């Protein structure tokens, strides 16, 4: 390989480091999160986004200067994406909406476009391609969701087999779904054993595993420390904050680990709790 | 020699202390304020059109940091490092080489727009005028990368332009 | 209901209470220091942790002349 | 295609209903503050382009981040930019201040203001000439005519 | 050799004035984690501050001893006030990485640091 | 030598030698050196044990007035052992004419804290314990001023660099500002200006 990808000296604020990043996506919780810690390591991140760019720019002093790039990108044509990974060491994929649109349903996101990316990306060349996905998605019932998300892990294995297929549990944080859901209630009661992983150690494992070679092939999956009742957790959520459909099923489907599939502990990371970081985020409260 | 203020008293006289008891009582001087204020209301106020007037210089400005060359002829700069020598935030990075010719020239001629302050101490230091403190001022950049200038970006910047460059010189090469 | 032995008794699970002793092993005689490895660090945090439980402020001389169980009980029963 | 034609006129009917007036707040530490009272000198206008200097952090539209940033101004600094409406732009003026500028290479300073908030607008200069500064306002109102909110919102 | 020390006559003011500073710091830890909305156990606050102070323990000299005792409650009334912010305490600690172990071989591949 | 040459008058350096003769010769316990430059202002080098005793004489005595207080700074000198060098300035209201009370002192003693007859100096000192570590005894307070409140080194020091050790960055992660090691984008270079060829010979030192 050339020079000025090799790492240089020590690490930040534009500190010539090893990976070169395309990453679709970035825009939404997770990859911002992803950005961040790569612009802490100090990689140079080419980014495309579709929005408006007051997005991106509320996104984009988080590098040093020059360092991450805004390009445009489509869910139509091979020519502006294949243009967007002309050049890159490594390339991760993380898109989707959790509800169907008029142009985009749970379909043709999630099976459409790792096709097309996968497509100019094995034409490409690239490496260590990291594709997200969600826990526990079958070809099982109940969430076109996650059917359509089994037919693109099943696509993304197939072809470009050497691929990091990843898959954390539903991840709680400062912009958390699924506990904004629980503050914004109302009510009902239901019985389902889950695990919450909160989400730095998501993306510190994502990014070890992305500048870490030959763990690559595996396809892994992230643990919840705790792995009780989502009933006692919505009781800890209106203890700690001091009051008294598809989302509502996706989370009472399904929450299982697998042994088959290796995880945390051959990535050398620190497991943060639910606790800690619930009584963290758990602000807005009255008073 | 001083003049100095506040040396009186209020006159006891019945005259001066009926002034002043009417002033305090009938609003006086806060209507002489009035009238001031709307004898410039009734002016014509002083400005300037912008986009299509733009406001009166000298025509020893210090701007766009531009580049000359000679008539018909090459690169006016030697790279003989005196601009980076006396650029007092350091922003002239200068690499030299010759090339295949034999006339001492450059590599790298970088000018820093944000630690440039705008001293006009590079043109009066340079022996043979090649960097020139240029004459407008609009540089409104959306973006931190564009702001870094190149050899290349300034050679562009002194082709786009020397006829305002020569004329405000050849005005003014008398003075400095 | 203020006795000696009741204020012993309230010092005793207080030192049940503190975590890094190991074990409790309550002595007349004691001398947690050195004879049960403990750091002056923690002796000052013991002395201002009966202070935090059970009354007056205990201060910084009177805080470095106890170094043992029974002369804290022996101190508070003087000062109390 | 009229719902498309709705969308695109709406668009820039409030688009430039944003562009219009668009009261900034004066943050202005050192000397790049006198400036910019400067083009709010008599001479240099801001009532023509409906901009009204208010030192209300609570309505401000954009942000004209001046003067010279150190560490001990910018926790300060962001807790500025946080109570503040979301819909926001910020021009960074000065050369001190959009890069760290004449004193770049120093302790106690923030090397240009990108390090702590997003900057839309560079305008250098030192001081950036009001006229300059106005010129950036202009380029700043243009960015804001190029926004596509509503067009991305339609075919979202 | 005429030296005029600050407050010291031996170690055991030293000693005296360091436990008693360690006592206000104890009794501070709690106010500030509750005041200043941080978010961090008390237990951890309370351990780093006593490895700060498990730090300097290698330092006998007493106008040292002194002048540490000094700056000590500098910052502690700085930080009983209201005069330092989140950012200060918070940069007391450290949770952003800064991850560089004293391994021989890590300094090896991430080299030049001898 | 006339025209573009400042004249001088002897006449003021004959009065300040005069005075600062007079000086020495009265407080004989702490003076060392009273200089005089050839512009007349006044340099009087003390030990520091007599900052109180020095100060309160020359705040009055009805020959040397000297009310208005100005700086205070300890000129970081190394080769020596007594590095820091405290330099009071004081002005005459009724006599206009300017003294400097340098005294000296090493990094860790104290002297002995003029504000108690200088209510000017407070902020001063404070100042100087701020940048340097020049401790005060018998002061009402003594904090950092002047300096970042979790930051340290005494920053104006010679073996505190010009970049600082720390520099601050947002981040995301933590969703708060933190501070790192010093990561520089530009060298900031080093011109070696020390010219030789001995630009003024009455100013040569004796070599070994
Ligand atoms: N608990 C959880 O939320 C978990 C989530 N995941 C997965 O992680 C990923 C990221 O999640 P999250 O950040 O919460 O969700 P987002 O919707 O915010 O992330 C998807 C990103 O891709 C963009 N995008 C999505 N659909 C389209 C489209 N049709 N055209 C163009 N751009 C599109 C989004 O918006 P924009 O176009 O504006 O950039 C955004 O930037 C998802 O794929 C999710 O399934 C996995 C495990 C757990
Ligand atoms: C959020 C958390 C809050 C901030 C956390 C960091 C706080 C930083 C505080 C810094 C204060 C210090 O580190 S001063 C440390 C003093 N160390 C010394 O060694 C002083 C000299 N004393 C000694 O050597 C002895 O007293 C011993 C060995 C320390 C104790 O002996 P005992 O046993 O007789
Ligand atoms: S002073 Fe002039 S000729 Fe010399 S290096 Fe600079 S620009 Fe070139
Ligand atoms: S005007 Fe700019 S480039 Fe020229 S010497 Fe000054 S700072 Fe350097
Ligand atoms: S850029 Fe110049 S005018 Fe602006 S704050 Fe800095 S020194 Fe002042």
């Amino acid at each position: 390989l050339h020079h000025a990808v090799i790492p240089h000296g020590k690490g930040g604020r534009s500190s010539v480091s090893g990976i070169v990043a395309t990453v679709f996506g970035a825009t939404g919780f997770l990859g911002r999160y992803l950005v961040n810690h790569l612009g802490r390591m100090g990689s140079q991140v080419i980014v495309p986004y579709r929005c408006e760019p007051y997005d991106t720019m509320h996104l984009r002093p988080m590098g040093d200067l020059g360092q991450i790039i805004f390009m445009d990108w489509n869910g139509r044509d091979k020519d502006s994406i294949r243009r967007a990974v002309e050049h890159s060491n490594v390339v991760i994929n993380l898109v989707g909406r959790e509800w169907e649109t008029k142009n985009f349903d749970f379909e043709d996101v999630f099976v459409k476009i790792p096709q097309a990316i996968a497509q100019v990306s094995k034409e490409a060349g690239v490496e260590k391609f990291i594709h997200i996905s969600h826990l526990n998605a079958d070809i099982k019932s109940s969430s076109k969701y996650l059917r359509n998300k089994a037919v693109g892990e099943k696509e993304v294995r197939e072809t470009f087999p050497e691929a990091t297929i990843i898959k954390p549990a539903d991840i709680f944080g400062r912009e958390d779904r699924f506990l904004n859901y629980f503050a914004n209630i109302r009510s009902l009661g239901k019985k389902t054993v889950k695990q919450p992983v909160y989400i730095v150690d998501v993306t510190k494992g994502i990014i070890n595993a992305i500048k870490d070679p030959d763990a690559r092939g595996k396809t892994f999956a992230f643990v919840g420390p705790n792995r009780y009742l989502l009933f006692d957790l919505v009781q800890y959520v209106f203890a700690v904050a001091h009051r008294p459909r598809d989302k509502v099923e996706r989370i009472h489907t399904t929450d299982r680990t697998l042994p088959h599939l290796p995880g945390l502990e051959d990535l050398g990371v620190q497991a943060t709790p639910l606790e800690l970081k619930a009584i963290e985020v758990l602000r807005r409260h009255r008073t | 020699t001083y003049k100095y203020v506040n040396l009186r008293e209020p006159s006891m006289d019945m005259k001066s202390v009926t002034d002043r008891a009417a002033q305090t009582l009938l609003w006086t001087e806060l209507i002489r304020g009035l009238g001031m204020t709307l004898s410039y209301l009734f002016r014509e106020p002083a400005t300037i059109n912008y986009p299509f007037e733009k406001g009166p210089l000298s025509p020893r400005f210090r701007g766009e940091h531009a580049l000359r060359r000679y008539p018909s002829g090459e690169e006016r700069c030697i790279a003989c490092k005196l601009c980076e020598a006396v650029c007092p935030a350091q922003a002239i990075t200068i690499e030299a080489e010759p090339r295949a010719d034999g006339s001492r020239r450059t590599t790298r001629y970088d000018i820093d727009m944000t630690k440039c302050i705008y001293c006009g101490f590079c043109q009066e230091a340079c022996p043979v005028d090649a960097i020139v403190e240029g004459p407008n001022f609009e540089f409104s950049t959306e973006t931190h990368e564009e702001l870094l200038y190149n050899k290349e970006k300034l050679l562009n910047n002194g082709d786009k332009w020397e006829a305002e460059i020569a004329a405000n010189i050849q005005a003014d090469y008398l003075y400095r | 209901p203020l006795t000696l032995e009741g204020i012993k008794d309230r010092v005793l699970y207080v030192l049940k209470l503190y975590d890094k002793i190991d074990p409790e092993k309550l002595s007349v005689n004691s001398h947690f220091m050195k004879d049960l490895g403990l750091d002056s660090l923690d002796q000052v945090e013991i002395i201002m942790a009966m202070e935090d439980e059970f009354g007056f402020e205990i201060p910084d001389i009177d805080a470095e002349k106890l170094m043992c169980p029974q002369e804290i009980v022996d101190y508070i029963a003087d000062k109390k | 295609s009229r719902g498309e034609y709705v969308v695109a006129k709406l668009d820039d009917l409030i688009n430039w209903a944003r562009r219009s007036s668009l009261w900034p707040m004066t943050f202005g530490l050192a000397c790049c503050a006198v400036e910019m009272m400067h083009m709010a000198a008599p001479r240099y206008d801001m009532d023509r382009f409906g901009v009204v200097f208010r030192a209300s952090p609570r309505q401000s539209d954009v942000m004209i981040v001046a003067g010279t940033l150190t560490n001990k101004m910018a926790p300060a600094l962001r807790k500025v930019y946080d109570q503040m409406p979301e819909p926001r732009y910020v021009v960074s003026m000065g050369s001190c201040a959009n890069g760290g500028g004449y004193y770049h290479y120093s302790y106690s300073v923030v090397r240009g203001c990108d390090r702590i908030v997003p900057v839309d607008i560079y305008v250098p200069g030192c001081p950036p000439t009001a006229e300059a500064l106005l010129y950036g306002i202009l380029q700043l109102q243009k960015k804001i005519k190029r926004e596509k909110r509503l067009r991305i919102w339609y075919r979202r | 050799t005429s030296v005029k020390p600050i407050f010291s006559r031996d170690m055991n003011e030293a000693k005296r004035r360091v436990r008693e500073l360690y006592r206000a710091w104890y009794r501070e830890v709690p106010n500030t984690v509750h005041l200043f909305q941080l978010d961090i156990s008390v237990k951890q606050g309370r351990d780093k501050v006593r490895e700060m102070f498990k730090k300097n323990a290698h330092v006998t000299d007493p106008r040292v001893v002194d002048l540490l005792v000094i700056k000590g409650k500098m910052e502690l009334e700085e930080t009983i006030n209201v005069w330092k912010q989140r950012t200060h305490v918070m940069r007391f600690f450290h949770e952003t990485e800064a991850p560089r172990p004293k391994d021989f071989l890590s300094k090896f591949y991430v080299g030049h640091d001898p | 030598t006339r025209p573009t040459v400042r004249p001088r008058n002897d006449v003021a350096h004959k009065q300040l030698s005069a005075f600062g003769e007079y000086v020495a010769e009265i407080l004989p316990k702490y003076v060392q050196q009273v200089q005089v430059s050839c512009f007349s202002e006044l340099e009087i080098c003390i030990h520091p044990d007599g900052v109180i005793p020095v100060l309160t004489f020359l705040r009055d005595h009805s020959n040397a007035q000297f009310k208005s207080l100005a700086d205070l700074t300890a000129v970081d000198i190394p080769t020596r052992q007594n590095r820091f060098e405290i330099v009071y300035n004081l002005l005459s209201l009724r006599f206009n004419s300017r003294i400097r009370v340098k005294t000296y002192t090493d990094e860790l003693t104290p002297v002995e804290s003029s504000v108690s007859v200088y209510k000017a100096a407070n902020w001063y000192e404070r100042e100087i314990w701020d940048m340097f570590g020049v401790f005060f005894a018998n002061h009402p307070d003594l904090r950092r001023i002047l300096t970042d409140y979790g930051f340290e080194g005494h920053p104006f020091r010679k073996d505190f660099p010009l970049s600082g050790y720390v520099e601050l960055r947002y981040d995301d992660e933590v969703k708060r500002v933190v501070a790192e090691p010093v990561e520089l984008a530009q060298e900031f270079r080093k011109f070696d200006l020390n010219s030789p060829w001995e630009a003024f010979p009455a100013y040569r030192q004796p070599p070994e």
